[PDB]
């Protein structure tokens, strides 16, 4: 799509990776958000 | 060569007289004047450089002695002013510039005599006086530069700036001696005295031209052949001028015709300046060399042929009335009679040329083509016809359409070689002012002859290639226009296609084609059949993959394609 | 003369996001407000300029001030305000619902035309009440246009009074001492006629009579050019001057848009489309924001008129520009700016490579088109053939978001400059000079809150205010070798002349007043500059005794340099009058940030567009989080 969201397809990631992280760790998350990560993630099950 | 620049676009100093004319009194009553008043100005001049009045000679320390007041002068002092003035009015008593007498009548400072003098420039040149102080500066360089010249003629060295010619000198070394000259003149009407005797370019050249032209024709009718060369650079020169009295150029123009036209009733020279007459055409001396073209041509009919060809040469005037009338009307009917009455090819194309109610007759010889359609025997009569079609088309801007079907048949005859080029050409006339199935389908009839001749093909051969290769070649330019226009082309294309391979590899067709070139004097229409058969990504791909290592149907027939476009690649 | 307006506001919400809404009346000339959605200097307003004269507390110079009224608080959805302007001694002063709200204006200057300008922050509507301000953005029925910017002997004798007799009879007629007035007007004629001294003779008269009717029309006036009197008049006019004309017969500026660098293209075959909403001549990473377009090194254009392109340099190729007419553009691989006209094609060959390019469009006054741009629908004409021949593709889908392009923009600012115009203790003074044009101005680097000037070298020198910067101009002083310095802790001057002048004005409340001067034309410069007071305010260290050198210094114009990018939408309503009143919804947020300069407005997008000043502000942030570090409160 030539993108960028950053210019940086990999900056991007990194600011909403880290913010994910942040939130994950702070466990300040809904049991359903958790599901919904790893629906996000690939699906895989 | 300096005749196309301009279009682009070694000293002698006169002898005045200065001492053997001796001032009228009036003259010695401006000497008064202007003598007092040039001291009044030295005082003024010299006390600007802070120079003063003293008693003594100090002219280092800006001290004159002689800045004592003009009242204080001894005469003596007086005849440095009078000297350069005697000079200048004596000058002009030698050209008989009289001055006639109406009046005699005129900064960080210091000491002096600090005279505020009748300033110079609040008098300016009357139109006497305004060719006057050209020749003043002029004759007072020359007295100057003639003194220069006999201290140069005593010296033995290179050039003289001033004793070069004066006009190539600088406006502003040319203002040195006007700083004399201006300041005469100007000062004497400012004293009261007149001094009385007693683009452009291209305007100019042009005017001089008709001059001696007129010279030239009374000299053709009774050094006159170097001036005849010079006609040439002169045509050259106008058409570089064009584009660069125009109307009254024109005129000047007929003239030239007029005495061309006379030794019709060098001969390239003519025929170009003629020509270039006819790139300068690009009154009722007009109309009637017009009227007797017209009669020359009708006794021409009925039993000379340089009159003739520049008759034809006029033609090329009416097509430039076309990018921009009695007599019109009778010449113009006399030309009509003559195509009735009707080397012939030329004089067709000179017909259709000038062409470049009365609608019905027209119609109805329309209709007379229209059943002459399926037969000719006649390739003047069909000739003349197109070119009259084509007159019909600019007076109409339906009507078109009828037209349009007519040249289809006009086509279809020719299916059936300068006159096939002037039907080339009418034809793209016809094709910029224009249906379209009857069009394909036409083209479909004929794109299967052109395959059927490839089949068959040797000398002979290749002319028959050359024959379809410029018909072809024409027509199917305007065919091309008119898909672009309105863009099963693609099965036209195709055949189109085959045709352009069989071309891309034919080598004796190769050799018809630059004979064909080169007696006159196809790729950009299979590039627009090529675009029109791309107009499915992934199978373009895969087909052009095919390509490379050379609805099924389809895709083997674009990749036989994409094999033609590589060989185009080739080239 | 006098006028006077009445516009009554609606229902706005004073709060929508952390703001206190913008809804603010004054009035203004055309000239010096040119108004940006960019936002003006000090965070961008209304009442900013010395143009602007806006009305609450105080607006002028974009600094508030305070106001008796009785209603003493802002417009609601309550109130009419009720303005009032004379011109004649010039004041503007005003009223809200006939009820006093102070006197105000005068001494500034007549020029322009000097209309009623509406402020609307927010979700707000308005009644005006009778009986865009510029823009280069427009508008479209498809893509947004964009447009701009529009600044608006004796026998002859008798031969006549003979012949002007039977023609006053002649207009006699038609209708259905005198002539005598009829023959002084004849001779009016004849006057006309020496003056003088085919259509154009026709419109020689037309204007004669606009002369004629404009002296007639300031006698009515004791009691607008002939153009400006409109049409029909204009026709009538020619008529009797047509009838005349038998008798005698008988007798024998360039705005430049640009697209961002980051899209830029270094490879391949790419098409770009340009829609015209406007008719007229114009032309289609070096190059300039701000300097001559369409002849330079940096692009190749024609314009749609000439049919002519710059090499830089003239040429032909092409059908002359028409209003509302289809264009087309076409490879980094190859070489070539191929033109296709309505597509319709008519190009360059052999090119230069690298550093990618895009093409630049720029619209002189008063023609807008839009130009695109994305997707399948936007191939239009088209211009969508030669693409599928062509296959230089459109950006497409990469780009999915709309592509922003920075402008060119309206006010020069006093940036830094270095070797430029080539031929541009102390000692501080320089210059560079080789055919150098006046000019002047100069302007400074230090800023005073919330002490001597030497020069010698006729020219203005005054002190400019942080908003000083404006557009220059013939700028003779004054329009709203022996140097002196003031200093103020007070009045500044310095010994005007070598000496004194005396002290013409001050204001000493804190308001930062910043030096330079313009300096304009000859030979050598001949410019000494230079400090107690003055190195006491550059450095927050000192004030020491000794004189103290900057790292920085300033310079060097203002520039006419455009490139402020232009944002993301934008939508109010617009703001219909017959009823009277218009209401505009939904609201706008400026990530932008001040610079301490100061008061420019950043534009977070322009910020990113410099890198320098983006390099900066990287490291400030980082600093930030340091600082953050180890948890401290």
């Amino acid at each position: 799509a030539r993108d960028p969201v950053g210019g940086s397809v990999e900056f991007q990631f990194v600011p909403v990776l880290k913010l994910v992280s942040t939130l994950l760790v702070m466990g300040i998350f809904g049991d359903e958000d958790v599901k919904q990560i790893l629906k996000m993630i690939e699906p895989e099950v | 060569c300096l005749c196309a620049i301009a279009g682009a676009l070694n000293f002698d100093p006169r002898p005045v007289e200065t001492l053997n004319v001796i001032i009228p009194e009036k003259l010695d009553s401006f000497i008064n004047k202007f003598a007092e008043y040039t001291h009044e100005k030295w005082a003024f001049d010299k006390i600007q450089n802070n120079w003063s009045y003293g008693e003594n000679v100090d002219e280092e320390l800006k001290t004159h002695p002689m800045l004592r007041p003009y009242k204080t002068f001894s005469e003596k002092d007086k005849e440095i002013y009078r000297w350069p003035i005697k000079e200048s009015l004596k000058a002009m008593i030698a050209w008989e510039w009289t001055i006639e007498k109406a009046r005699e009548g005129e900064y960080d400072p210091r000491e002096g005599y600090n005279p505020q003098p009748p300033d110079l420039s609040g008098v300016t040149l009357s139109r006497e006086l305004q060719a006057m102080a050209e020749q003043l500066a002029e004759n007072y360089h020359n007295t100057w530069g003639r003194k220069k010249k006999q201290e140069l003629e005593a010296k033995g060295g290179g050039t003289h700036p001033l004793l070069v010619p004066y006009d190539t000198l600088t406006a502003k070394e040319k203002a040195r001696d006007r700083e004399k000259a201006q300041e005469l003149l100007k000062f004497l009407q400012m004293n009261g005295y007149a001094v009385t005797r007693g683009y452009f370019l291209s305007t100019p050249a042009k005017v001089l031209g008709s001059g001696g032209h007129a010279s030239n024709k009374e000299k053709e009718m009774i050094f006159c052949k170097l001036a005849a060369l010079v006609r040439h650079r002169v045509s050259l020169f106008g058409t570089d001028a064009p584009a660069v009295i125009l109307a009254r150029s024109l005129d000047a123009r007929t003239v030239m015709k007029s005495g061309p036209e006379i030794v019709k009733a060098s001969a390239s020279e003519d025929i170009e300046k003629m020509v270039e007459n006819l790139r300068l055409g690009k009154t009722t001396v007009a109309l009637l060399p017009v009227l007797t073209t017209l009669f020359q041509h009708i006794a021409q009919h009925q039993f000379l042929d340089d009159v003739q060809v520049s008759c034809y040469r006029t033609l090329c005037s009416i097509y430039s009335l076309g990018t921009t009338v009695e007599k019109l009307r009778p010449a113009l009917g006399e030309c009509l009679a003559r195509l009735a009455a009707a080397a012939f090819l030329e004089p067709q194309l000179n017909e259709y040329n000038a062409c470049s109610t009365l609608p019905m007759l027209c119609s109805y010889l329309p209709r007379w083509w229209e059943r002459g359609p399926e037969a000719p025997p006649p390739a003047l009569p069909a000739g003349a016809p197109p070119p009259c079609t084509a007159v019909t088309s600019d007076h109409l801007n339906r009507i078109i359409v009828n037209n349009l079907g007519i040249d289809e048949a006009t086509w279809m005859k020719r299916l059936a070689v300068s006159r096939a080029r002037p039907e080339l050409l009418h034809s793209h006339f016809i094709p910029t002012i224009g249906k379209r199935a009857g069009k394909v389908v036409a083209e479909e009839e004929q794109l299967r002859l052109e395959a059927k001749a490839e089949a068959e093909e040797l000398y002979a051969l290749y002319p028959l290639l050359i024959r379809y290769v410029d018909n072809n070649r024409a027509h199917w330019l305007t065919e091309p226009n008119a898909n672009a226009e309105e863009l099963m082309v693609g099965e036209i294309f195709i055949y189109w296609s085959k045709s352009h391979n069989f071309k891309r590899e034919e080598q004796n067709f190769v050799v018809q084609n630059e004979i064909n070139n080169m007696s006159f004097l196809k790729s950009k229409m299979a590039k627009a059949g090529d675009a029109q058969s791309g107009g499915t990504l992934k199978k373009m791909l895969p087909i052009g993959l095919n390509m490379c290592a050379p609805f099924l149907q389809n895709n083997l027939h674009l990749q036989g394609k994409v094999e033609g476009s590589p060989s185009l690649r080739w080239q | 003369g006098k006028w006077y307006f009445e516009v009554m506001v609606d229902e706005v919400v004073p709060f929508l996001t952390a703001q206190a809404t913008h809804l603010r009346v004054g009035w203004a000339l055309t000239e010096g407000y040119s108004p940006y959605p960019g936002g003006g200097e000090g965070w961008g307003g209304n009442g900013v300029g010395d143009d602007l004269y806006s009305y609450l507390h105080l607006w002028t110079g974009h600094v508030a001030r305070p106001v008796t009224s009785p209603g003493q608080h802002l417009l609601a959805p309550e109130d009419v305000v009720s303005c009032c302007l004379d011109l004649s001694v010039p004041s503007i002063s005003f009223r809200i619902n006939g009820c006093p709200v102070q006197g105000v204006f005068e001494a500034f200057n007549l020029d322009g035309l000097f209309f009623p300008v509406v402020s609307f922050s927010a979700g707000v509507k308005v009644r005006f009440l009778l009986g865009p301000i510029k823009e280069y953005r427009r508008e479209g029925p498809r893509g947004p246009h964009l447009v701009g910017p529009s600044r608006c002997p004796p026998h002859l004798e008798r031969i006549r009074e003979k012949l002007a007799e039977n023609i006053h009879e002649l207009w006699a007629l038609t209708r259905i001492p005198e002539r005598n007035y009829n023959l002084q007007m004849s001779g009016e004629t004849l006057k006309t006629l020496l003056a003088l001294g085919t259509p154009a003779q026709t419109t020689l008269v037309d204007r004669l009579a606009e002369n004629g009717h404009n002296v007639w029309a300031r006698d009515r006036v004791a009691q607008v050019p002939y153009r400006l009197l409109d049409e029909a008049t204009k026709r009538s006019n020619r008529d009797s001057l047509c009838q005349a004309v038998r008798t005698l017969l008988g007798y024998g500026r360039v705005r430049i848009f640009r697209a961002e660098k980051s899209y830029t293209v270094q490879s391949g075959r790419w098409y770009f489309e340009f829609e015209a909403v406007t008719t007229g001549e114009m032309r289609v990473p070096e190059l300039r924001p701000d300097v001559e377009l369409g002849a330079d090194e940096l692009a190749y254009v024609f314009n749609g008129h000439r049919g002519q392109r710059w090499h830089l340099g003239s040429e032909p190729f092409g059908r002359p520009w028409q209003s509302g007419d289809v264009v087309g553009c076409m490879d980094l691989t190859e070489n070539t700016i191929i033109f296709t006209l309505n597509g319709e094609v008519l190009a360059f060959r052999e090119i230069e490579i690298g550093d990618g390019f895009l093409p630049v469009c720029s619209l002189g006054p008063g023609q807008v088109g839009h130009l695109n741009l994305g997707q399948d629908v936007s191939s239009l004409r088209f211009f969508a053939i030669c693409g599928l021949q062509e296959g230089f593709e459109p950006f497409a889908i990469n780009m999915q978001r709309p592509v922003t392009t920075w402008f060119s923009k309206s006010l020069p600012q006093f940036e830094p400059v270095p070797p430029e115009h080539p031929h541009y203790l102390a000692h501080r003074t320089w210059g560079s000079q080789n055919s150098l044009v006046e000019m002047l101005f100069l302007r400074l680097s230090l800023p005073v809150q919330f002490y001597s000037v030497r020069v010698f070298a006729c020219v203005w020198v005054g002190w400019v205010t942080p908003d000083y910067h404006q557009h220059d101009m013939n700028f003779d002083l004054s329009k709203v070798t022996d140097l002196v310095i003031g200093c103020l802790v007070g009045l500044m001057t310095f010994t005007a002349n070598g000496k004194e002048s005396n002290t013409f004005f001050q204001v000493e409340p804190n308001t930062k007043l910043f030096p330079a001067v313009f300096v304009l034309p000859t030979h050598q410069n001949v410019i000494q500059f230079e400090a107690a007071m003055f190195l006491s305010e550059r450095k927050n260290p000192a004030p020491q005794c000794p004189p103290r050198l900057e790292v920085q210094m300033l310079m060097p114009v203002s520039w006419s340099r455009m490139p402020n990018h232009f944002l993301q939408v934008e939508t109010r309503r617009a703001g219909e009058r017959l009823g009277w009143a218009v209401q505009c919804q939904d609201p706008l947020t400026m990530m932008a940030l001040h610079i301490p300069e100061e008061n420019r407005c950043m534009d977070i997008l322009e910020l990113s567009e410099r890198l320098d000043l983006q390099r900066f502000h990287s490291h400030t942030l980082r600093l930030y989080r340091a600082v953050c570090a180890l948890g401290n409160n």
